[PDB]
């Protein structure tokens, strides 16, 4: 089998700039190297075939270029919607096989989150349950860290992270963090407490709640 | 085990870039030199500095 | 469609084959069907799994 | 305009049987090759099989020989893939995607994917609880509101606001996988402030496995 | 990085 070998594995660029991607063939591949576009949450999109030909609709700032068993993907002007991953593949023989794939993300001005904090439902309390919500909205760079306490003593193990992707309009992230206790866990603490550092603030802010106020 | 190599590549108009590399370290490190050969062609003589044990670099271009 | 001798045999092997279920009978039958040119294979990975859950 | 469409994907036992179909429209299948490629977090992008449907003749990818067929029915312009004994390695999404139209040389057209699940873990719907907006969730003029859509099994879950009339301000959170072998997620939007109470806000929250849809309106606390 | 059903992107760590 021929494999593809895909560098960088992550590449960070601002608006404008012009960036590139490389694909190594472990042996002669000819011309029949592809490269496709995955955008979240969608299929792969054809951008390049025959190594350097553009695919109908494609913009002309995509370009591909081949040297021997070495293939190249360049973004002249990289824009806020080439955000996405890149992969490459060759068809010069059966099985065509694909590269790893380098994910593309956007550099921009550093962004400090709104925090927010969640109780947990009335409704979910019906049922022995009760998640908290820490929501971190539309910061820059992704780096962060949300410590929960609960009545001031610090938690660990019993909270779950989730990111956004990159947002389509100002090249941002979000996050969610959510604290999963017993209903008999939540009914007996009081404060509820978010603590968020980020490059943005100046220093952590601390988001809180006490069980049962409005 | 495998490594990720961190790379600053700083263009000569004063822009930069991040890029990492995994594998293992020797895999990574013959990676990234590949890398900064290919964009020297077009980006001018490249430069690399290694820091943190030769896990993080600043590859320079010249132009 | 009709068969070849061959192709007749190995719908029977799988037919008979005591330790599949019948969703995993059927499935193979059906790839039989879909595939001529990998009656062996589908054959054989059919064996496999009745040898499995012996 | 050219379209492949997967079906059949689901929850499937190790050992069980799936059977995918790929409806093409806007060309026929018998002047291309159809191929079946899965996506998945072990092995990335990887080609399954392929056909050419004027001739029938096929190729496989080592790894399911013998146990996924694909094949073609020219007069309903459809490809399929018959998956026989399955394994958790092929959890995936499986796209189909013709090779060789218009005289392309390269996958021109993907469908939007079937996802497979092999586990042997059972279907279970999704409990959906309101992140009501509150003095806690406003800064700035504009307030966060959302719904937690709680311990479901298999993926996915798809989550629209208003019917899909409210895309803006909303950020919805990849699903985790929870230690008790179910997933999560949230979906929050954030709002005028001085919307709420106004401005009715839902979100629509369907899971197609276990039958599932909810229609949840989101509101402020009562105190 | 590791492909996500959840959105479809690589997540790298
Ligand atoms: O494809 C739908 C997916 O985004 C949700 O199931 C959440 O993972």
């Amino acid at each position: 089998d021929i494999q593809m070998t895909q560098s960088p594995i992550l590449l960070s660029a601002s608006v404008g700039d012009r960036v590139t991607i490389t694909c190594r063939a472990s042996q002669d591949v000819n011309t029949a190297v592809a490269w496709y576009q995955q955008r979240t949450n969608g299929s792969p999109r054809l951008l390049i075939y025959s190594a350097s030909f553009l695919y109908s609709g494609v913009p002309s700032r995509f370009s591909g270029s081949r040297s021997g068993t070495d293939f190249t993907l360049t973004i002249s002007s990289l824009q806020p919607e080439d955000e996405a991953d890149y992969y490459c593949q060759q068809h010069y023989t059966t099985p065509p096989t694909f590269g790893a794939g380098t994910k593309v993300e956007i550099k921009r001005t550093v962004a400090a989150p709104s925090v927010f904090i969640f109780p947990p439902s009335d409704e979910q309390l019906k049922s022995g349950t009760a998640s908290v919500v820490c929501l971190l909205n539309n910061f820059y760079p992704r780096e962060a860290k949300v410590q929960w306490k609960v009545d001031n003593a610090l938690q660990s193990g019993n909270s779950q992270e989730s990111v956004t992707e990159q947002d389509s309009k100002d090249s941002t992230y979000s996050l969610s963090s959510t604290l999963t206790l017993s209903k008999a866990d939540y009914e007996k603490h009081k404060v509820y407490a978010c603590e968020v550092t980020h490059q943005g603030l100046s220093s952590p802010v601390t988001k809180s709640f006490n069980r049962g106020e409005c | 085990s495998e490594v990720t190599i961190k790379v600053n590549l700083i263009f000569a108009d004063g822009k930069i870039q991040t890029a990492e590399f995994k594998g293992t370290f020797e895999e990574a490190t013959a990676e990234a030199y590949r890398y900064a050969a290919l964009l020297a062609k077009v980006n001018g003589e490249y430069t690399a500095d290694l820091e943190d044990g030769g896990n993080h670099m600043n590859i320079k271009f010249a132009g | 469609g009709s068969y070849n001798k061959d192709q007749q045999s190995a719908f029977y092997e799988i037919l008979n084959m005591p330790n599949l279920n019948e969703a995993q009978r059927n499935g193979f039958i059906q790839s039989l069907k879909d595939d001529p040119s990998q009656s062996t294979n589908v054959l054989g990975e059919a064996k496999k799994l009745n040898e499995s859950q012996a | 305009e050219v379209q492949l469409v997967e079906s059949g994907g689901g929850l499937v036992q190790p050992g069980g049987s799936l059977r995918l179909s790929c409806a093409a429209s806007g060309f026929n299948i018998k002047d291309t090759y159809i191929h079946w490629v899965r996506q998945s977090p072990g092995k990335g992008l990887e080609w399954v099989a392929r056909i050419y449907p004027t001739n029938g003749y096929t190729r496989y990818a080592d790894s399911v020989k013998g146990r996924f067929t694909i094949s073609a029915d020219t007069s309903k312009n459809t490809a399929y893939l018959q998956m026989n004994s399955l394994r958790a390695e092929d959890t995936a999404i499986y796209y189909c995607s013709r090779w060789g139209g218009d005289g392309f040389y390269a996958m021109d057209y993907w469908g939007q994917g079937t996802l497979v699940t092999v586990s042997s873990a059972s279907t279970k719907g999704p409990s959906v609880f309101p992140l009501a907006p509150s003095s806690k969730s406003t800064s700035g003029g504009t307030a966060a509101l959302g719904c937690l859509v709680k311990d479901y099994f298999p993926e996915p879950v798809t989550v629209s606001w208003n019917s899909g009339a409210l895309t803006s301000g909303v950020h919805t959170f990849p699903a985790v996988l929870q230690s008790s072998g179910l997933y999560s997620l949230s979906s929050v939007v954030t709002v005028p402030s001085s919307s709420l109470g106004t401005q009715t806000y839902i979100c629509n929250v369907n899971h197609k496995p276990s039958n599932t849809k909810v229609d949840k309106k989101v509101e402020p606390k009562s105190c | 990085c590791q492909f996500d059903f959840s959105t479809x992107r690589l997540r790298c760590g």
